[PDB]
C-alpha cells in the first residue's frame, strides 16, 4: 500500500482556457446549427456560463465575427444560433473584467425505485417535481420538513442565457423563512 | 480562348503585386482570405518548429487581413501517426483532403494543455477535439524540412469547379463518375478477399515492334483488344489520319 | 436453352459482379416465381430467395435489426416484399454485388437439399 | 489541493465548480494513467475559468513521504521545480472502501485505510504548518474541508 | 449522497429514506452544499473559530436508520422476489399449455451486420445546388487544362490505410468496416470460400485458427489486439530484422595481447586474414582436409561485438502483420525491392483504386504515354538497402549485388513505372527531407502547368531503421523515451504538438501517394474529384549556421504591396475579369 507513487516530474499542468473558450464556442455554435442542441435543452445555459466565465477580447472578436457572418435564411437552426449568439456576445461584453462565476443550471433530481410486473427493480434520477433550480432547492433545504422541527430554464434558453450577468438582488433573505 | 481564358479567369494575378500568390490562388474561384477555414499544420511537436509554424500562418492571414476573430483551424495531425520525415506532407494532403470533403476538422487530442507563447498568435485555433462544421471551403498544408526547406499547399472543396462548367457537362461527368465509383467499388471487395489489388503488368501496352511507333505519334492511344481482353496499341491507331 | 444466361437485365448479357442487388431479386423472381399461377414454382426456391434478401439487408444493416422478411412466406407476394426490402436499404438499388455476396449466391447455387436453379449463374469448371 | 477526486465522486463535481470559479486547485490521482489525464483535461476545457489552473499529480495518500513530498511541491519556488503557491484550502476526500469488515476482521487493509483517512491527513496539516511556518506566512490560513 | 447509479450507496432505497421527509443528495447537490462552505462570509467565519457544517439532510432525526435501512431493502427485495417467482410460474404455465410452437412465433429473426466497405468518393450535388456556392461569373472563365484536380489519394502508416486513419484521426475509434479493414491489413482474418470441415461456407475465417469469424465478433474478437499493435507504440524488433534499441549492437577495437587458440578457415579466407594482420598472424595449411589453420598473434587487432542502450524504444510503426503479400505483391518483387518500395506500390495502387482507376492503361485511352508522370519522392531512400551495403557488407552477410539500385531515392517512382503504368511521362523525384511531400505537389503541379504531362502521382514515402533513429536522438531532434517514462507518458501520447511540455517528435514510417490532373482531362474520364491544388509553393529561409533550424521563407508566400490599397484593384473584380474575357 505504502510504494510511494508522487513526483515532481510527473506533474500534469493545465491553465489554456483563453484557448478552450474558442473551441466551447464554437462546438456550441455547430451543436446548435447541427441540431444536437435546441433552444429548451439546459445543457446551452451551461455552455454560456462556461464561455462567459472565460470572456476576454479575443473571444469577443471570435463570436462577433462567426455571429455577424451567419446567414439566418438557411434554416431555423441559423435563425436560433444567430439569436443566440448576439445575446451571448451582449452578456460577455457585460462580464468582461468580471470574475468568474460557479453557477450550476442543471435539473435537480430525486431517487426514483420502479419494481415492474415481473419483478425487476430500476433505479432512475428524476426531475423532483417542486424543486427546478438550484434557488428553490435552496429554499426547500430552508424550510426544513415535519421530522427537523422540534418543542426561463426548459421553455426558451435564450431568454435564461440574457439573465445570468444581471445580478439579481435579494429582496429578502431565505434565512428569514 | 485558352490563353484568353488563362489571362483573366486563371493567371490574373502572376504579374500584379498588389495580389498575393495565396490571395489570387483563393480569389480564382471567387473565395476571399477569410475561407481558408482550416491549416494543416506540420506541427512535428519539437520546440522550435511549433513556434515558428504558428508565428509564420498567423503573420500570413495578419498582412492579407484576415478578420479580427476568424482565426483558421489547426489540424496537428501527427499527434496520432508521428512524423514520418519525407511522407509527411503526403499524409496531411489526404487528411485535408478528408477533412473538405467531411466537413469534420478532426481535434489534436493529445493537445493535454495549449503553449502559453501561442496565445500570441490570434489567427491560429488548437482545437482538442473533433469539430463537425457545415463545410470546409480550403485547407493550408504547410511544411518545414531540414535544409530550410519550407512548403505550402492550398487545396479548394472540389465543388468551386462545377461552378465552371454547364449542366449539360456537368451531368455527363456526374454519370460517369456513378458509373466508375461502382466499376472501383467491384474491383476493390473483389481484390481485397483474393489478395490481387495489385497486379504487375507482364507486358507493356505496346509490343517491341510498335514501341517507337507509339512513342513518336502523339495522338496514338490503346484499344480494347478482343482477344487478349486488355488495352493495347493497335497498328491501325498509331499514325492515324482518323 | 431451359437455363437462362441469370446476369441479364432488359435482354442485356452482364455478369453477377455488375448487376445491383436490386436487379439480382428482380431476376430470381423472374426465373423462379411463376406469374400465371401467381406462386413459387417449387418450395426450396422460394427459400433461397428470401436467404438472398436476408444476405442483402445483413450487408446494408449498420446495427442488429429484426429482419423485414420474418417468414418467406411473405415472399407469397414478391414484388410488395422486393419493394419493402429496397426502401429499407435504398443504397443496395445502385451498388453492384459484393465479392462476398457473389461467392454466398453462387454457394447457394450449389446447395443440394434444393431443386436445381433455373439458371446458368457462371462460366468455370462447373459449366457442364 | 483536493484529493479523492476521482471520476463519478464527489471531489469530482467539487473540482468542476473550483475551475469554474477560477480557482487554481491541485487534484491528484491514485491511478495516474493516459485515461486519468484525457478526463481531467476534458473537465479543465469543459469548464476552467479565465485565470484557473489545475495541476493533476500522482500521489498515494497512504505513504508519509509522498504528502511531504506533494506539500514541498506546492510550496518550493517554480525554480526549485515547485509550484511557488500558499494553499488557501484543503479538501482531503481520499478514501479507499471497506466493506463486510466487523472488529474480529480489521486486519491490514483496515489498518491502511485508517492511516490515509486519519493518520496522514493529519501529517498534511502538519506540513502545511510547517512550510507556512517556515515562510513566516500567519495572514493566509489554510481552509480545511 | 447517490453515486452513480441502482446498487451503489443504495440508491434503491433512497425514495424510501425521502418518504420519512430527510433529504438525499445528487453529487452536483452536495458538491454545492461543500462549495458553498467556501464562499467569503463561511471563510471568515471559519477563520474566527471552527465551523461543523451539518450537510446530513435532517438523517440523524430517524431513530435506528441501520435497522430502517435494513428494513426498507428487504421490502423491495421480497416484492421483487415474489413478482419474479409469480412471473416464472405464469411463464411456465404458458409454456406448458402453449407448448413451443404457439411461444416460437414470438421468436424474432435478427439480422447482423456485415461490413460494407466504402471506397468513400465525394458526393456530386444536383446542379443548382453546386451553381449557388460559385459565383456566378465563373462559368467559361477557367482553363481547365491549367486547374489542378486531386483525383485519388491513399497512404500507408501506423494506422493502415487512409480510410482506417481517417476513422482513428476523427472519431477516436473504429467502426465495423474499419474494425474489418484493420483485421485483413494486419493478417487477423483471411477470406475463405469453399470447404471448410468439409461443409461449404463463405467469409471471413482466423488466419491461424482458421476458425469462422463474423463480422460482428471481429471488433470484439481483435480490437484489443489491433489498437495495441497499431499506431505509436513500442518498436518491434521483428519489423527491423531483430533491431532492439535496449540492446544496440557496436563493436569495439581491442589490441589482442596474448596469442589466441588456432581455428579453422578455408585457403581464401586464411590468405584474406594474412592480407589483413600481415606479421600479426600465422597460417598454416592442414594437410588431410586442405582446410588451413590461422593464429592470431600478440599485438593483432580484434573487434569484440559489445551492445549499447538508446533511449528512442518508441515509434510509429506499420501495424504489426502488414505484409505486400496481402495486397498481392509477388515474393520475387518482395525479395528484390526494399520494403519501402512495398510501401510505395500498396499506396500507389490504392491511390489508383480510390481515383476509379483500376487498370492504370485506361489513362492511356485519353493521353499519350509521355503525358503520365511520377513527381513523388523521398527524403532519405531505401535506408534498409544503404544499410545492407555499408554494414552487411562489411559483416561479410550475404548480400543482393544489386542492393545498391535500390538504395536509390528514384528508384521507388522506377519500381511502379516498371510495375503499374508502364508510361513514357515526366520522371522528377525531389528530395526536401519532411518537406519532400509537398515539393512533390509543388513538381506536380508546375509538370501539368508547364504541359509536359496532364498527369502526374504526387507524394513521399520514408522507412525507418536503427542507424537513422540513433543519429535523430544524437541531435535530440526526436523525443528521448526515458525522459517520457519519467513524465508519466505512455507511448499514444508522445507527440503532443503544440503543448507546453513538447520535447521531440515521434518518428514514424510509410508513404503517401495523390493523384493529380487537369480538371478538363479528370471531367473527361469521369474521375472523382477530392479538391482543386489552387496553390503549391516552397522557400528557403535566410543566411545562417544550424540547417535543421526552420525559418519563416514560407512567409513569401503572402507577398503583396500595400503601399496603394487605396482603391481595391478593378482586377479582384470577378465580373470585371469575365467582361474583359
Amino acid at each position: 500500500g505504502v510504494a510511494t507513487s508522487f513526483s515532481r516530474k510527473k506533474a500534469r499542468t493545465f491553465d489554456s482556457s483563453w484557448n478552450w473558450a474558442k473551441q466551447s464556442l464554437l462546438s456550441l455554435y455547430f451543436e446548435i446549427i447541427h441540431g444536437v442542441l435546441k433552444n429548451v435543452d439546459r445543457e446551452v445555459v451551461s455552455e454560456a456560463i462556461n464561455i462567459m466565465n472565460r470572456s476576454n477580447d479575443a473571444l469577443i472578436k471570435f463570436m462577433e465575427y462567426h455571429i455577424s457572418n451567419t446567414d439566418e435564411t438557411k434554416g431555423e437552426n441559423y435563425q436560433l444560433v444567430k439569436t443566440l449568439g448576439e445575446q451571448l456576445i451582449e452578456n460577455c461584453k457585460q462580464v468582461l473584467d468580471v470574475d468568474p462565476v460557479y453557477k450550476d443550471v442543471a435539473k435537480p433530481t430525486g431517487p426514483k425505485t420502479a419494481i415492474d410486473k415481473n419483478g425487476n427493480i430500476t433505479y432512475s434520477e428524476e426531475p423532483r417535481e417542486k424543486v427546478r433550480k438550484l434557488s428553490q432547492y435552496v429554499q426547500e433545504m430552508a424550510l426544513g420538513g415535519p421530522i427537523t422541527k422540534e418543542s426561463a430554464l426548459d421553455k426558451d434558453s435564450t431568454k435564461e442565457v440574457a439573465s445570468l450577468p444581471n445580478k439579481s438582488t435579494i429582496s429578502k433573505t431565505v434565512s428569514s423563512t | 480562348l485558352r490563353a484568353a481564358q488563362q489571362q483573366w479567369g486563371n493567371d490574373f494575378y502572376k504579374r500584379d503585386p498588389r495580389i498575393a500568390p495565396l490571395r489570387g490562388a483563393l480569389a480564382t474561384y471567387g473565395l476571399t482570405i477569410d475561407d481558408l477555414g482550416v491549416a494543416s499544420f506540420h506541427g512535428t511537436s519539437t520546440k522550435a518548429n511549433d513556434k515558428n509554424e504558428s508565428a509564420t500562418i498567423n503573420e500570413m492571414m495578419k498582412h492579407l487581413g484576415r478578420s479580427e476573430g476568424n482565426p483558421v483551424i489547426g489540424v496537428f495531425q501527427k499527434f496520432l501517426t508521428g512524423h514520418p520525415k519525407g511522407a509527411a506532407g503526403a499524409w496531411m494532403m489526404n487528411g485535408a483532403l478528408q477533412i473538405l470533403n467531411s466537413g469534420i476538422i478532426p481535434g489534436n487530442r493529445n493537445a493535454d494543455n495549449v503553449d502559453k507563447i501561442l496565445e500570441q498568435f490570434e489567427y491560429v485555433l488548437y482545437p482538442s477535439k473533433t469539430l463537425k462544421t457545415d463545410g470546409v471551403r480550403a485547407v493550408s498544408i504547410t511544411s518545414f524540412g531540414f535544409g530550410q526547406k519550407g512548403g505550402q499547399a492550398i487545396v479548394v472543396h472540389p465543388d468551386y469547379l462545377y461552378g465552371a462548367i454547364t449542366e449539360d457537362r456537368y451531368n455527363e461527368y456526374v454519370a460517369k463518375v456513378s458509373a466508375r465509383e461502382k466499376s472501383a467499388y467491384k474491383f476493390f471487395h473483389n481484390g481485397m478477399i483474393y489478395n490481387k489489388l495489385f497486379v504487375s503488368k507482364e507486358h507493356a501496352p505496346y509490343t517491341d515492334e510498335l514501341e517507337e511507333d507509339v512513342y513518336l505519334d502523339p495522338l496514338a492511344r490503346v484499344s480494347k483488344d478482343k482477344k487478349s481482353g486488355s488495352l493495347t496499341f493497335n497498328s491501325k491507331n498509331i499514325q492515324s489520319k482518323d | 436453352f431451359q437455363k437462362p444466361w441469370f446476369a441479364t437485365v432488359n435482354g442485356q448479357a452482364r455478369d453477377l459482379a455488375t448487376m445491383t442487388y436490386e436487379e439480382v431479386a428482380k431476376r430470381l423472381v423472374e426465373l423462379m416465381f411463376i406469374r400465371s399461377t401467381n406462386s413459387w414454382f417449387d418450395v426450396t426456391w422460394r427459400t433461397f430467395t428470401g436467404d438472398f434478401l436476408r444476405r442483402v439487408e445483413e450487408r446494408f444493416t449498420k446495427s442488429k435489426t429484426l429482419s423485414l422478411i420474418q417468414s418467406y412466406s411473405l415472399l407469397d407476394k414478391p414484388d410488395e416484399a422486393i419493394e419493402k426490402v429496397f426502401n429499407a436499404y435504398p443504397a443496395a438499388r445502385e451498388q453492384f454485388l459484393n465479392a462476398q455476396d457473389i461467392d454466398h449466391f453462387l454457394s447457394m447455387c450449389q446447395n443440394p437439399m434444393q431443386k436445381p436453379v433455373p439458371f446458368v449463374p457462371v462460366l468455370d469448371r462447373r459449366f457442364e | 489541493l483536493i484529493t479523492g477526486a476521482g471520476k463519478g465522486s464527489i471531489g469530482a463535481e467539487v473540482l468542476q465548480g473550483l475551475l469554474q470559479g477560477g480557482a487554481k486547485v491541485v487534484v491528484t490521482t491514485s491511478r495516474f494513467s493516459k485515461q486519468v489525464t484525457d478526463y481531467y483535461q476534458s473537465i479543465y476545457a469543459k469548464y476552467g475559468a479565465k485565470g484557473s489552473t489545475l495541476i493533476v499529480v500522482p500521489f498515494n495518500q497512504g505513504s508519509k513521504q509522498d504528502v511531504e513530498a506533494l506539500i514541498e511541491f506546492i510550496y518550493d519556488t517554480e525554480k526549485n521545480g515547485g509550484l511557488g503557491w500558499d494553499l488557501d484550502a484543503i479538501i482531503p476526500f481520499a478514501a479507499i472502501p471497506e466493506q463486510g469488515i466487523e472488529l474480529e476482521h480489521i486486519d491490514s487493509k483496515s489498518e491502511f485505510a485508517h492511516r490515509i483517512m486519519l493518520t496522514n491527513i493529519l501529517r498534511m496539516m502538519g506540513c502545511v504548518k510547517k512550510q507556512k511556518s517556515a515562510r513566516g506566512i500567519e495572514t493566509r490560513p489554510a481552509q480545511v474541508i | 449522497t447517490r453515486g452513480t447509479g441502482l446498487m451503489s450507496a443504495n440508491n434503491i432505497i433512497a425514495e424510501g429514506i425521502e418518504k420519512m421527509g430527510v433529504r438525499t443528495f445528487s453529487q452536483k447537490e452536495m458538491a454545492f452544499n461543500l462549495l458553498g462552505l467556501l464562499t467569503p462570509e463561511v471563510v471568515e467565519l471559519c477563520q474566527k473559530s471552527p465551523v461543523m457544517a451539518d450537510l446530513n439532510g435532517g438523517l440523524q432525526f430517524v431513530p435506528e436508520l441501520k435497522e430502517f435501512t435494513a428494513k426498507l431493502r428487504k421490502e423491495l427485495v421480497e416484492t421483487s422476489e415474489v413478482r419474479k417467482a409469480v412471473s416464472i410460474e405464469t411463464a411456465l404455465e404458458h409454456k406448458v399449455v402453449n407448448g413451443n410452437s404457439a411461444d416460437a412465433a414470438y421468436a424474432q429473426v435478427e439480422i447482423q451486420p456485415r461490413a460494407n466497405i466504402q471506397l468513400d468518393f465525394p458526393e456530386l450535388k444536383p446542379y443548382k445546388q453546386v451553381k449557388q456556392i460559385a459565383p456566378a461569373e465563373l462559368e467559361g472563365l477557367l482553363d481547365l487544362e491549367r486547374v489542378i484536380v486531386v483525383t485519388g489519394f491513399a497512404e500507408v502508416g501506423p494506422w493502415g490505410s487512409a480510410r482506417t486513419r481517417w476513422e482513428m484521426e476523427a472519431f477516436g475509434e473504429f467502426s465495423l468496416e474499419g474494425c474489418v479493414e484493420m483485421a485483413w491489413i494486419m493478417g487477423f482474418i483471411s477470406y475463405h470460400n469453399g470447404n471448410l470441415k468439409g461443409r461449404p461456407y463463405t467469409g471471413w475465417v482466423d488466419s491461424k485458427t482458421k476458425e469462422p469469424v463474423d463480422d460482428k465478433d471481429v471488433k470484439a474478437k481483435y480490437e484489443t489486439s489491433i489498437l495495441e499493435h497499431s499506431g505509436i507504440r513500442l518498436i518491434e524488433p521483428e519489423l527491423f530484422n531483430g533491431y532492439n534499441p535496449e540492446k544496440k549492437e557496436m563493436i569495439q577495437e581491442v589490441i589482442v595481447e596474448e596469442d589466441l587458440e588456432p581455428f579453422e578457415a578455408s585457403k581464401e579466407t586464411a590468405e584474406q586474414f594474412k592480407h589483413q594482420h600481415g606479421d600479426k598472424v600465422d597460417i598454416f595449411e592442414i594437410p588431410e582436409t586442405g582446410e588451413y589453420s590461422v593464429k592470431l598473434l600478440k599485438g593483432a587487432t580484434l573487434y569484440i561485438p559489445k551492445a549499447l542502450r538508446f533511449d528512442r524504444l518508441v515509434a510509429g510503426q506499420i501495424p504489426t502483420g502488414w505484409n505486400a503479400k496481402t495486397y498481392g505483391i509477388s515474393d520475387d518483387i518482395i525479395s528484390q525491392v526494399d520494403p519501402i518500395t512495398l510501401f510505395v506500390l500498396v499506396s500507389v495502387v490504392e491511390a489508383f483504386i480510390a481515383s476509379g482507376i483500376t487498370d492504370p492503361y485506361e489513362m492511356y485511352k485519353y493521353v499519350h504515354v509521355s503525358e503520365v508522370g511520377n513527381c513523388s519522392g523521398s527524403g532519405m531512400g531505401g535506408v534498409s538497402a544503404l544499410r545492407g551495403m555499408f554494414k552487411d557488407r562489411f559483416k561479410d552477410e550475404p548480400v543482393q549485388n544489386d542492393i545498391l539500385q535500390e538504395s536509390f531515392i528514384n528508384t521507388m517512382s522506377a519500381w511502379v513505372n516498371m510495375l503499374l503504368i508502364s508510361s513514357s511521362g515526366p520522371i522528377k523525384t525531389p528530395v526536401g527531407a519532411c518537406a519532400t511531400s509537398v515539393e512533390s505537389v509543388d513538381i506536380g503541379v508546375e509538370t501539368i502547368l508547364s504541359g509536359k504531362a496532364r498527369i502526374c502521382i504526387v507524394g513521399g514515402y520514408d522507412d525507418f531503421q536503427e542507424e537513422g533513429s540513433f543519429e535523430f536522438g544524437n541531435m535530440k531532434a526526436t523525443s528521448n523515451t526515458l525522459e517520457e517514462f519519467e513524465h508519466g507518458r505512455t507511448p499514444a501520447e508522445m507527440s503532443r504538438p503544440a503543448t507546453t511540455t513538447r520535447n521531440g517528435f515521434m518518428e514514424a514510417q510509410g508513404a503517401g501517394i495523390q493523384i493529380i490532373m487537369q480538371a478538363d482531362l479528370a471531367l473527361k474520364m469521369g474521375v472523382p474529384i477530392y479538391g482543386i491544388v489552387a496553390m503549391a509553393a516552397t522557400a528557403t529561409d535566410k543566411i545562417g549556421r544550424s540547417v535543421p533550424a526552420p525559418g519563416k521563407g514560407i512567409l513569401t508566400t503572402a507577398r503583396e504591396h500595400h503601399s496603394s490599397v487605396k482603391y481595391a484593384s478593378p482586377n479582384l473584380n470577378m465580373k470585371y475579369r469575365k467582361r474583359q474575357l
